[PDB]
């Protein structure tokens, strides 16, 4: 399995979308994402892996910020926020 | 449905195709009430792919009518926006809503 970090993640904010707003599932979008922000985690790999941490990497670890904030407060105004920075990152991917 | 009320006139001759990537500003405000969203705030234009079904109805066929370089008010009845449902922590259920669209661009 090769693909471009700028793939995995139009693909998995679109997923976790339709499983958040459309389905009304909570679970499902954490699940989708999870593994998304587990390997910006793990660290760049290839050069386009680089620029793409370079320019989103910061967005991302403050959307799951405010994600990490929601599952201690039980607050949904704390995940509106994550989506907020999840739409910019997807909007600038697209 | 969707009223279109014009501020500004467009060209009258260059209208969004289906497919095309409309370029707008817009202000959205609850129909006598609460502004909740404007990309001019942001200093960055919005932009959809119109007939793609990514944004509301009343966006879909509102800005299909208008021309370059127009601006308009554009009222939207609930069940051409959010319906009974609203949209979670920012528009009630049976909102009626109005946005100030200005068609900046075609892509």
């Amino acid at each position: 399995v090769a693909i471009l970090w700028h793939e995995m993640w139009h693909e998995g904010l679109e997923e976790a979308s339709r499983l958040y707003f459309g389905e009304r599932n909570v679970k499902g979008m954490f699940e989708v994402l999870e593994p998304l922000h587990a390997m910006m985690e793990r660290g760049p790999q290839t050069l386009k892996e680089t620029s793409f941490n370079q320019a989103y990497g910061r967005d991302l670890m403050e959307a799951q910020e405010w994600c990490r904030k929601y599952m201690k407060s039980g607050n949904v105004k704390d995940l509106t926020q994550a989506w907020d920075l999840y739409y910019h990152v997807f909007r600038r991917i697209s | 449905g969707v009223q279109v009320e014009t501020i500004s006139p467009g060209d009258g001759r260059t209208f969004p195709k289906r497919g095309q990537t409309c370029v707008v500003h817009y202000t959205g405000m609850l129909e006598d009430g609460k502004k909740f969203d404007s990309s001019r705030d942001r200093n960055k234009p919005f932009k959809f792919m119109l007939g793609k079904q990514e944004v509301i109805r009343g966006w879909e066929e509102g800005v299909a009518q208008m021309s370059v370089g127009q601006r308009a008010k554009l009222t939207i009845s609930p069940d051409y926006a959010y319906g009974a449902t609203g949209h979670p922590g920012i528009i009630p259920p049976h909102a009626t809503l109005v946005f100030d669209v200005e068609l900046l661009k075609l892509e």
